[PDB]
């Protein structure tokens, strides 16, 4: 279907594929043992 | 030979080359990445060379008699993106 096929072009002109690649590239913060033996849980509300 | 109206596609030939208008779909993309860039090609087929009529002006509406002077806007076929 053409219009289907115009829509997914326009989508594809919308977002260029390196930037979600790198996105996902992207690593996120990591949980890690303190000293103490607990665990320091950073806050994901604030995070990615 | 057709009247035209609002709302219609329509094909134009450009008279030096007997080339037609189009959006080319490669753009230099600069600032914009998103829009393409509009050029000459020569095949009639294909939704590129088509464009569609759209009143400018909020007197005249769809399927209305197209005025000789009248301002307008032109939307391409292929993208929906108007000629900016």
């Amino acid at each position: 279907k053409g219009e289907a096929i115009r829509i997914r072009s326009i989508l594809r002109s919308l977002i260029p594929l390196g930037d979600l690649v790198g996105v996902i590239s992207i690593a996120f913060q990591m949980p890690t043992i303190a000293k103490d033996g607990n665990v320091v849980e950073p806050d994901m509300s604030a995070g990615f | 030979h057709r009247t035209l109206l609002y709302g219609h596609a329509i094909l134009l030939r450009h008279s030096y080359s007997g080339m037609y208008l189009c959006c080319l779909s490669t753009s230099r993309s600069s600032t914009d990445k998103l829009a393409f860039d509009v050029g000459l090609q020569e095949d009639t087929t294909g939704e590129a060379c088509w464009w569609t009529i759209h009143p400018a002006s909020k007197q005249r509406s769809e399927g209305e008699k197209v005025r000789v002077g009248d301002d307008l806007i032109l939307v391409s076929v292929s993208s929906e993106r108007y000629l900016h």
